[PDB]
């Protein structure tokens, strides 16, 4: 699906649980 | 029917050059070339009576 500046109008969906505890 | 939100809004002069007052001797022959390449919509236009 890659295109020049792909406009995101096989595509998995997930979320990052960023927390301050992480140090890496 | 509806337009929730417009990411891109643009206002300018009209895409019209001789749309009014044309003489009856000659008639409009308006052309346009609409293309969508590299994320750019391009409108190559010319007017020839």
């Amino acid at each position: 699906n890659l295109k020049p500046f792909e406009r995101d109008i096989y595509f998995p969906l997930q979320s990052y649980g960023f927390q301050p505890t992480n140090g890496v | 029917s509806s337009a929730n939100n417009c990411t891109f809004e643009y206002v300018s002069q009209p895409f019209l050059m001789d749309l009014e007052g044309k003489q009856g001797n000659f008639k409009n022959l308006r052309e346009f070339v609409f293309k969508n390449i590299d994320g750019y919509f391009k409108i190559y236009s010319k007017h020839t009576p």
